[PDB]
């Protein structure tokens, strides 16, 4: 099982009928996740998540780095980030996101959960946040969401 | 039983 050579561009990710989940959300920081309605082709076996991070503080987050890790039987790979700044909130424009494309393969379709490590700076000032996300779409249903 | 982290 691997995911080396499977890379889905964020402009052909095409949106299902789900509601974004929250991973995380902590001081106007907020990172959901975006099930894509497809698989990357002939790979039945891979959900397609639109990572989004958006900031509505006040102040600008930096050295923003999401890692994540999943289930032995499982693979996680996570492209790079749109970027890894997020200016702090502004009401004369529309807020600050930050996309990066997480691919999950589960070909035995197991239940799915998902272990994370948030790092960022505020500053100097650093962050270490971490977490656990279950809420994902059934198995049966990737590929047609 | 879960994988290692992983990052871009």
């Amino acid at each position: 099982l691997s995911l080396a050579s499977i890379h889905v561009p964020l402009e052909s990710i095409k949106p299902s009928s789900a509601l974004p989940v929250t991973a995380y959300d902590k001081n106007g920081f907020r990172i959901l996740f975006h099930f894509a309605k497809e698989c990357p082709p002939g790979r039945p076996d891979v959900l397609v998540v639109v990572v989004s991070m958006l900031n509505m503080a006040p102040l600008p987050v930096k050295s923003i780095v999401l890692q994540a890790a999943a289930p032995k039987s499982m693979k996680v790979k996570l492209q790079p980030p749109s970027g890894t700044e997020l200016s702090p909130f502004s009401p004369i424009q529309p807020p600050a996101a930050i996309t990066q494309v997480m691919l999950l393969a589960n070909p035995l379709k197991e239940k799915v959960r998902l272990r994370y490590k948030l790092t960022f700076a505020l500053g100097e000032q650093l962050s270490t946040e971490v977490g656990e996300v279950d809420q994902f779409p059934p198995v049966e249903q990737w590929g047609n969401l | 039983d879960f994988g290692p982290l992983v990052g871009a």
